[PDB]
């Protein structure tokens, strides 16, 4: 009834993979691609909130005041 | 299992139930009351368990009966009918053992036997009892077939056959205890050593045979389930399977690798978000500060407005702050959240270019297993004959399986060197034509009621044919022997006058470079009483190592060999052989499997007999002629010894039925 745990395979997995002779490589390549887009975007985004956190330097202290109990 | 059921489970056979070869011949006992079925089986397990606890000795009717006690020696017919049915079945009285009844001296019928293989030579055993006249053609200057031992000096290593499979249920157990037999275990343990010569730690072998194990039970899945047994009207392969499951196990880890890059741009982004919103608010508060010190400039006494600004912004200023420390309380979490994901990846990999190697190391085995390329193998059933598997350890002929054939060659009436050409089948009879393997010019003519053939489908397949019949075979049975596979597997035997392997260690393991060389010498074995190692050819390497001469052959096993135990330990072999078992022109392969496009079903086809059609217009239906034996005909035990001992066993009562009659089923 089912596959080995851990082990995935469904009916449409199986026919992307057997569609033709280098359907294989096909997917995995393209998945190779997917992946690098999103590191980049990782990096990208990385480098982005990096800038934002160097403008909160120093936080709002300097702005802060006493209270009035 | 002992006792009655013992002999039962000994026998092959279901001790609580009627088999649909005995309802053949007991049509009125199977179709009759419980309590008589009861009697029957009690009779067969019993009479059985008297010939298995002394196969060395005939077991006769007259012995059995005495041995009976009440009430079942009371019905003394049935009990006559019981003893004829096994023994005609060849599963009482086969093998070799003291005759306590002689044989007739006038013999009734001829038959003859082309090959003296072990199915060749238990057919004559069987028929040769029942009182036929028998004589087999054997084209090799020795008996055996594909039982072949090499021996010289003391040495001793087997070619062909060389495994006895556990002997629960196997009748070689029989046999081991009749013919001289010297068996002894072979201890699973089987180290593997890389290419480098580096031993492959305990953590690794386990972990790729579990995957390895893993993969079979996912094609088996792929079969049953997604019913992927056809791909462009092509019928689909173990192979093939394997190579779509592995690569789905890919996509797998690809898939998961891109859903956790994926959650961390999610979070990524979020973060960029709440960043911009603190941006943006310490910009606020920067400019309401400057707001609220420019009204604290307005020094009292001042007005009540005056005084509203300084509180109204004051109250405006810590509202503010109040919301960035909240946002710097969300910053410090999602940071965090990102710190964990970070040093929590998933698999970078399935399987590693190690772990491939490994890994292939088991397909070779399975290639070797089945003397077969994976991509050769029927997915759906390469292994339809599991679940005949038999019990115990598996277990070496020590002083050669050859032992075997010569013993049941014994008082037979064999001719060496005698190759089959020929074979004439006709309404009355038959004729065989032979030629002299030492001068091919010789002819010789067999005349004969009936012909047993054992030739091995690597044989058959022949083509053009190396045995022509007249008239030819029919499509039903040409067809099941083209579809039928053919495999072939290869030994290499090194003497040594030394040992410099590891004595208590009875096989290791070489783990090729590539896929492609696999099966290349992918396993050694240390197995007689004189310092011999056996090396392994299997899968695709097989067919090509034949093309290479043996020194290249012994090179490449030698460079393996130092490559483990050390240059210095490994001397020069004293003798080596190795098989060519594909160009042997009597063989032309090693042994049977399920191609891709066959099925079980075809080894029914290759033992059905076949009847010519009458001479004279007109005159009724012939008897059957052509009968057939050989591992290669026997579905549930293929490409094995007991196969063959067993598809003799089965010929041997066909023909003697159809020829001298069956007094057991009236």
């Amino acid at each position: 009834r089912k596959p080995p745990k851990g082990m995935f395979l469904s009916q449409e997995d199986v026919e992307a993979v057997s569609a033709n002779a280098t359907a294989a490589t096909t997917v995995l390549r393209q998945l190779d691609m997917e992946l690098v887009s999103v590191k980049r975007q990782i990096q990208n985004i990385k480098q982005t909130n990096s800038a934002l956190k160097e403008k909160l330097d120093g936080g709002i202290e300097p702005y802060r005041l006493p209270e009035v109990i | 299992p002992s006792g009655v059921e013992g002999a039962a489970f000994q026998s092959r056979l279901p001790h609580d139930r009627m088999t649909s070869q005995e309802a053949a011949c007991f049509p009125d006992i199977i179709s009759g009351p419980q309590q008589t079925q009861k009697v029957f089986l009690f009779i067969r397990n019993r009479t059985l368990q008297l010939w298995l606890d002394n196969p060395k000795i005939q077991l006769t009717f007259e012995a059995t009966l005495q041995q009976l006690e009440a009430p079942y020696n009371s019905d003394t017919v049935l009990v006559h009918r019981v003893h004829s049915y096994l023994e005609r079945h060849g599963l009482i009285n086969f093998g070799i053992y003291k005759r306590i009844k002689p044989l007739p001296t006038k013999k009734t019928g001829k038959v003859i036997i082309i090959g003296s293989g072990v199915s060749g030579l238990a057919a004559a055993r069987q028929l040769q009892s029942f009182g036929m006249d028998v004589t087999l053609l054997e084209a090799r200057d020795r008996v055996g077939g594909r039982v072949a031992t090499f021996r010289k000096g003391n040495y001793v290593a087997d070619l062909g056959a060389m495994v006895v499979t556990g002997l629960g249920g196997n009748p070689m157990a029989v046999v081991s205890k009749q013919v001289n037999m010297e068996l002894a275990k072979i201890k699973q343990k089987c180290p593997l050593y890389e290419a480098n010569g580096q031993a492959v730690p305990k953590e690794k072998d386990e972990m790729v045979e579990q995957e390895f194990n893993r993969l079979l039970e996912a094609t088996s899945y792929l079969s049953h389930q997604l019913d992927f047994n056809v791909l462009n009207n092509k019928p689909v392969s173990l192979g093939q399977a394997l190579e779509v499951v592995i690569q789905l196990q890919e996509k797998h880890v690809k898939d998961e690798q891109i859903e956790h890059w994926k959650k961390i741009v999610k979070t990524q982004e979020e973060l960029k978000e709440l960043l911009n919103k603190m941006v943006n608010l310490k910009e606020k508060i920067k400019e309401l500060h400057q707001q609220y010190k420019e009204a604290s400039e307005v020094k009292p006494p001042r007005d009540i407005t005056a005084e509203f600004l300084v509180k109204s912004k004051h109250r405006d200023l810590t509202a503010l702050c109040k919301e960035y420390d909240e946002l710097a309380e969300t910053q410090g979490k999602l940071e965090e959240k990102l710190q964990e994901l970070e040093a929590n990846p998933p698999s970078d990999v399935y399987l590693s270019s190690r772990d491939r190697q490994i890994l292939d190391w088991h397909f070779a085995n399975l290639e070797f297993a089945n003397a077969t390329p994976l991509s050769t193998l029927s997915l759906k059933h390469w292994d339809q004959d599991d679940d005949f598997e038999f019990t115990g350890s598996h277990l070496t002929v020590r002083n050669g399986y050859s032992c075997v054939p010569v013993a049941l060659a014994e008082g037979l009436d064999i001719k060496l060197n005698t190759a089959v050409r020929q074979v004439r089948y006709t309404a009355s009879g038959c004729e065989v034509i032979a030629v002299n393997t030492r001068s091919t010019s010789q002819t010789f003519i067999y005349k004969c009621d009936a012909v047993l053939c054992t030739l091995p489908l690597g044989v058959l397949k022949q083509q053009p044919p190396a045995v022509q019949f007249v008239p030819p075979l029919p499509e039903w049975k040409t067809s099941a022997v083209q579809r039928m596979g053919f495999g072939n597997l290869n030994k290499v035997v090194l003497c040594f006058d030394r040992v410099f392997w590891d004595p208590s260690v009875n096989l290791f393991g070489h783990v090729g470079s590539t896929t492609a060389s696999r099966g290349e010498l992918f396993l050694f074995w240390n197995l007689y009483k004189a310092p011999i190692l056996l090396a392994l050819v299997a899968g695709e390497a097989a067919g090509i190592m034949e093309n290479i001469s043996d020194d290249v052959i012994v090179g490449r096993c030698l460079a393996i060999l130092k490559g483990i135990f050390g240059s210095s330990a490994v001397p020069q072999p004293k003798e080596t052989v190795v098989s060519r078992w594909r160009a042997d022109p009597w063989a032309r392969g090693s042994y049977s499997y399920v191609a891709a496009g066959s099925s079980g079903n075809d080894y029914d086809l290759m033992a059905q007999p076949i009847t010519p059609g009458p001479s004279i217009p007109g005159a009724p239906q012939p008897i059957p002629r052509l009968f057939f034996a050989g591992e290669h005909t026997i579905r549930n035990y293929p490409a094995t010894v007991h196969g063959a001992l067993l598809s003799g066993l089965r010929e041997a009562g066909r023909i003697a039925d159809q020829f001298l009659g069956a007094m057991y089923t009236l």
